[PDB]
């Protein structure tokens, strides 16, 4: 949904999770469940091995979404330094520096954080 | 509130690269 999001190309999907070696024919419990892949790098992950809510699972299967490593922050477009302090959304899974929200985030967030484009939805 | 650190480290780690490309075959 947004520009950037609706404008790149995605890459081919490998189609075994990365965390339990699995297919959408067996996660860890042995039953099926649909990967989701990165748009970039085209690893996957089923979503109980993501840890994911059941939010995240069924909104992410919409999005241009990006696996934990290649995620760039939807303001700044960058990896950055700060990386590991990146926030993800716990509704659609984007990352965002905390310089980078609006309103910009100076402490870390307590509990559930919903982006700035999530919140209005 | 979650991190790409605590995401990370939720997940438990990646599988072997190497065991991932032995199954793709
Ligand atoms: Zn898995
Ligand atoms: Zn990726
Ligand atoms: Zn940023
Ligand atoms: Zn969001």
């Amino acid at each position: 949904s947004l520009p950037h999001e609706k404008d790149k190309p995605v890459a081919e999907p490998i189609p075994i999770c990365s965390f339990c070696l699995g297919t959408k024919e067996q996660n860890r419990e042995k039953k099926p469940e649909e990967l989701i892949s990165c748009a970039d790098c085209g690893n996957s992950g089923h979503p109980s091995c993501l840890k994911f809510s059941p939010e995240l699972t069924v909104r992410v299967k919409a999005l241009r979404w990006q696996c934990i490593e290649c995620k760039t922050c939807s303001s700044c477009r960058d990896q950055g330094k700060n990386a590991d302090n990146m926030l993800f959304c716990d509704s659609c899974d984007r990352g965002f520096h905390m310089e980078c929200c609006d309103p910009p985030l100076t402490r870390m967030p307590k509990g559930m954080w919903i982006c700035q484009i999530c919140r209005p939805r | 509130a979650r991190t790409k650190q605590t995401a990370r480290k939720s997940t438990g780690g990646k599988a072997p690269r190497k065991q991932l490309a032995t199954k793709a075959a």
